RNA sequence: ACCCAUAGUAGGCCUAAAAGCAGCCACCAAUUAAGAAAGCGUUCAAGCUCAACACCCACUACCUAAAAAAUCCCAAACAUAU
């Protein structure tokens, strides 16, 4: 409910925890499933 | 310095100071504003 | 409290500020409902010009008074202490709170006159050359009217004019 | 510094009041008159144009000419030559909201309004305020017949005013 | 966000046709011939006339007794008419024109030989009377400046007041009388003639109650 | 700015104000920037640069003044008031100016 | 260690 | 001393509390610069140059804006609001335009802000632009 | 000798054209467009006296803008004698 | 007290000129904010303030004023024990 403060300019790169789950989920899926996902993605983004 | 029973500041640069047991009006911009309590 | 130190090294000056040890008010004041330090310790009407242990808590290192906003005193008590400090300086009761003298200044020898309860600054008072009749006598003030309500343990009230 | 004065289009002259000011500050009066008259060459002569002479430390001058004053625009749109001597009591002219809107389009280009990026509604609200000081009444719709009627009555009033002034001037002569 | 407050509206107030103070004449229309006694009791004690506001809202209150001669009226008139805004202010006289004749004997003459000749006229004023009343579309701070200037030049202790300050002044005096911790008051002692004190008092002291001494008024007395 | 505009920035060559605005000890230094960045002060000398360096390193605020003589004044504002820094800044202007002339 | 009516 | 009845909130404060909510809801870029004491002409000119890219310049008193931030999701923007402050708010992030206009004035500090509900610093802003 | 240029006096022209809007010698008079070519807010403009404090809404800037001016007017009245 | 001041517009009229500030009428409106101007000033203008915004806990008191004579001041002194 309260946005996190800005990270220091010199602090090491930090990535939000909510995406850490998304990063792992992509590896589990199969290329054929990723490929099908991608075809719909490219069209949806246009 | 003119003796005055009632001291009045005559411009924004007049300042009241109590020296040697009596009140004075001093003014650097207009020295004619200088007053001494009588 | 906070100190400001200027250190000049070569061509570069450096102004800094450090936080030193700060004294804390003694615990459990006898009158917590009190609205200022004086009445929190039931000291109203019960101190005089010679109570340097009290007076010294409200002055700067060079003898000057401290602001009322900082000390928390009320206007009435702040004015009493202010007059008491002036009398304490003039009586010689604050020998370690003397004015700051610039380098190379050594005051000349001045005549020593012991005095106490001195309301005015010595240099600002004129001699009473004409005393006047008994029914219109010019009087010599002693003490301060601000302390007129101080607790009186004698049947005679304080004489403020001699 | 900046010198601020209203100068009529194409009629800058070396005489007062701008000339003396320019001379005291070291700007050449003739040079300004030439430059101003040239840069106001495409504007009908006699139009009051608020100017802004930026005098640089070496007494070289830059002039910033703006759109004509709103008093001009409202007087021309009403057909009047002088404003009311007692605004609020006498109506010296009549313009329509369409007239005020057309004036706002030109006056909105002035640097005072343009630099503030204000909507044209703000400029229209200002012009109506200026009209209320000129004696000009802004109406939603005005017909050619309604304007002729008022012009006829206004002519009578103005003629009587001239007679009243003449009486006072004649009386002053007798004094 | 500095908090703004409403402002009072004076649109409902009316201004007369002659807002300025009228001219006061030295002597009455018809000169008086019958010479009058000194009658000093016309400036002694509280006033029983012109003690309340009538039309305006601001006035000069007399805090003592005295006589207004023509010289005083001219000072009041010119000072007020010059310092006031005729459009938004108006003033009226709360004192009549000089009517009481004052005799004088010709300089250098000895006591006796009858009574002197009428020299000038004065208007007696008692303490607590309104001398001039002002009003209109104005606050108290606007008129108080030049009203106090006039009050200072009067031959008695005077002061500019308003409907509010006058009311508060009177309620403050009543409050002091109620919460007075002194069990002894001038009234109680005098009226009961305690200590036989009426041998050094005046019959008027039964009503003045120590608040009045000659022509002088002491507001700090309860 | 009025008091500092009377004295001017003639002997001053650069004024750099460094602070981290997300920290809690920068108010004095930011007030110092407000006073020196005023058009009155800045107009006393147009050859004196006034620089505001905003950072997010967690470092303590600093004011670095370079005079034309080559001398530097570094005022660390973490425990200084804006009045103190402006008083010291004025004093060094009053001094360095005399040395040059 | 200060009673209600204690005075320094 | 008996406390005094709390003074009832003024209607202007309410209007300001509603305009602040709107600026924060209906905009994406919300920079926070220090409102340095530029001349009136320079302030107007820099505010016209920022409007060419529809970057608005708001100014809210720190006694209304602070309470709002305290109770809202932008609780970490509080420390930036000491002294004179102005908001540079646009409905679509115009960071590079703002930054180049802001760099013409070397002494005007960009303190940070919040692009797309992400509290940034000055370098965060200068990085979003790149 | 210096005055504004001559004004128009024909009712037909003054009601069908904005006479002074065109300031250029080579330009033509600006014809007034029909009633449906102007924005709606133009015809909702206050052509009468200014709204009083009672009419204004206490939650609008106009209300507090009006109260601020009245307070300035009062300050000027009070200061005049001071 | 501090701080700070852009703009329709030099509002209209009168006036040789009247530009917030000789007079008369109005006293609306731009900007988040600033009186068609409260006090100075300018031949008219410029120029300096005040009422605005912002900053921010200046967190004021709004009761008051002296003195001089002639031979030489005139008890001595004292703020503290019920
Ligand atoms: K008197
Ligand atoms: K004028
Ligand atoms: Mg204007
Ligand atoms: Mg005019
Ligand atoms: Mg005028
Ligand atoms: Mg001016
Ligand atoms: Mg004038
Ligand atoms: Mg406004
Ligand atoms: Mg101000
Ligand atoms: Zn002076």
């Amino acid at each position: 409910e309260a946005l996190a403060g800005a990270p220091l300019d010199n602090a090491p790169k930090e990535y939000p925890p909510k995406i850490q789950q998304l990063v792992q989920d992509i590896a589990s899926l199969t290329l054929l499933e990723i490929s099908d996902l991608n075809e719909l993605l490219k069209k949806t983004l246009k | 310095f003119k003796n005055k029973t009632v001291l009045k500041k005559r411009c924004k640069d007049c300042y009241l100071v109590k020296r040697r047991g009596r009140w004075y009006v001093y003014c650097k911009t207009h020295p004619r504003h200088k007053q001494r309590q009588m | 409290f906070r100190e400001v130190v200027e250190t000049q090294e070569g061509k570069t000056t450096i102004i800094e500020g450090r936080i030193t040890a700060t004294p804390k008010e003694s615990p459990n004041p006898p009158n917590p409902s009190g609205q200022c330090p004086i009445c929190r310790w039931n000291l109203k009407h019960k101190y005089n010009y010679d109570d340097v242990l009290l007076l010294s808590q409200f002055i700067r290192p060079h003898g000057g008074m401290l602001p009322r906003k900082i000390t928390g005193l009320c206007q009435e008590e702040h004015r009493k202490i202010e007059e008491c400090v002036k009398m304490a300086h003039r009586a010689g009761l604050l020998p370690n709170h003397r004015p700051r003298l610039p380098e190379g200044v050594v005051p000349k020898s001045k005549p020593q006159l012991n005095r106490y309860l001195t309301r005015w600054a010595p240099g600002s008072v004129k001699p009473i050359y004409k005393k006047g009749p008994r029914w219109n006598r010019v009087r010599m003030p002693v003490g301060s009217p601000l302390l007129r309500d101080n607790v009186c343990y004698s049947r005679t009230p304080w004489k403020l004019y001699h | 510094g900046v010198i601020r004065a209203i100068v009529r289009a194409g009629l800058a002259m070396p005489g007062p009041p701008l000339g003396p000011v320019l001379g005291q500050r070291g700007v050449s009066i003739n040079q300004f008159c030439k430059e101003f008259n040239e840069r106001t060459k495409d504007i009908k002569e006699g139009i009051p144009l608020p100017t802004k002479i930026l005098v640089k430390p070496d007494r070289t001058f830059e002039i910033k000419i703006g759109q004509p004053t709103v008093s001009y625009f409202l007087k021309a749109a009403a057909g009047i030559e002088k404003g009311a001597r007692q605004t609020g009591k006498e109506v010296a002219g009549l313009v329509t909201l369409k007239h005020v809107y057309e004036i706002a389009r030109i006056k909105a280009q002035d640097e005072a309004f343009a630099l503030q990026d204000v909507p044209l509604s703000s400029v229209v609200r200002s012009i109506i305020g200026s009209a209320r000081s000129l004696g000009i009444r802004v109406v939603k719709d005005l017909s050619s017949e309604e304007l002729a009627a008022f012009q006829k009555e206004r002519a009578i009033f103005l003629a009587a005013q001239k007679e009243a002034d003449l009486a006072a001037q004649e009386e002053a002569a007798k004094k | 966000v500095k908090t703004l407050l409403p402002v009072p509206s004076f649109e409902d107030v009316s201004i007369p046709e002659k807002p300025k103070l009228r001219f006061i004449e030295r002597a009455p229309l018809v000169p008086k011939v019958r010479r009058e006694p000194k009658n000093l009791s016309d400036i002694r004690g509280p006033s029983t006339e012109a003690t309340e506001f009538t039309e305006g809202n601001f006035a000069i209150l007399a805090l003592g007794g005295g006589y207004l001669h023509w010289g005083h009226f001219e000072m009041m008139r010119l000072t007020i008419n010059r310092s006031m805004d005729p459009k938004n202010m108006f003033a009226i006289w709360r004192v009549p024109a000089p009517f009481k004749p004052i005799t004088r004997k010709s300089v250098g003459h000895r006591m006796g030989g009858g009574k002197g000749a009428i020299d000038h006229y004065v208007t007696p004023v008692k303490a607590g009377r309104l001398v001039v009343e002002m009003g209109g579309r104005c606050e108290f701070e606007e008129v108080q400046g030049f009203l106090d200037q006039v009050a200072h030049k009067l031959p008695f202790a005077a002061k500019a007041v308003s409907r509010g300050t006058l009311e508060k002044m009177r309620k403050d005096q009543e409050e002091r009388e109620r919460n007075n911790q002194n069990p002894w008051t001038f009234e109680r002692i005098a009226t009961a003639n305690m200590l036989g004190i009426r041998k050094v008092l005046s019959p008027y002291d039964l009503t003045h109650k120590g608040k009045y001494w000659g022509k002088f008024y002491m507001p700090k007395r309860v | 700015a009025a008091a500092l505009a009377r004295l001017g920035l003639r002997p001053v060559k650069q004024v750099r104000v460094q602070f981290c605005p997300f920290e809690k000890n920068v108010e004095s230094t930011r007030t110092f920037l407000q006073t020196v960045s005023s058009e009155k002060v800045r107009s006393t000398n147009l050859n004196c640069s006034v620089i505001a360096d905003v950072r997010h390193d967690g470092s303590e605020p600093c004011v670095d003044v370079l005079f034309g003589d080559g001398h530097r004044l570094i005022m660390r504002g973490a425990h200084l008031t804006a009045l103190e820094m402006l008083t010291a800044f004025a004093s060094h202007i009053r001094a360095r100016d005399a040395a040059g002339s | 260690s200060y009673l209600p009516g204690y005075v320094p | 001393s008996p406390p005094s009845p709390p003074q009832e909130e003024i209607g202007l404060i309410r209007l300001l509390r509603r305009e602040i909510a709107a600026v924060f809801q209906d905009n994406r870029m919300i920079a926070v610069c220090q409102n340095v004491a530029l001349s009136a002409e320079d302030k107007l000119l820099m505010r016209h140059q920022l409007r060419k890219h529809k970057i608005l310049m708001k100014v809210f008193p720190n006694q209304v804006l602070k309470p709002f931030l305290e109770d809202s999701k932008y609780q970490n923007l509080l420390p930036l609001f000491v002294g004179h402050n102005m908001l540079l708010v646009s409905e679509e992030p115009k960071v590079k335009e703002m930054v180049r206009i802001l760099r013409t004035v070397p002494f005007l500090p960009l303190l940070g802000g919040c692009i797309d509900d992400t509290i940034l610093s000055r370098q965060g802003f200068i990085n979003y632009s790149k | 000798a210096l005055k504004d240029p001559d004004v128009c006096t024909d009712p037909v022209q003054l009601t069908t054209y904005a006479m002074g809007v065109n300031i250029y010698k080579e330009g033509q008079d600006v014809p007034l467009k029909p009633d449906a070519e102007y924005p709606e807010w133009l015809f909702e403009m206050n052509l009468g006296p200014p709204k009083t404090l009672e009419e204004l809404d206490p939650e609008s800037r106009e209300y507090w803008r009006r109260l601020r001016k009245q307070n300035i007017w009062r300050h000027n009245r009070l200061s005049k004698n001071k």
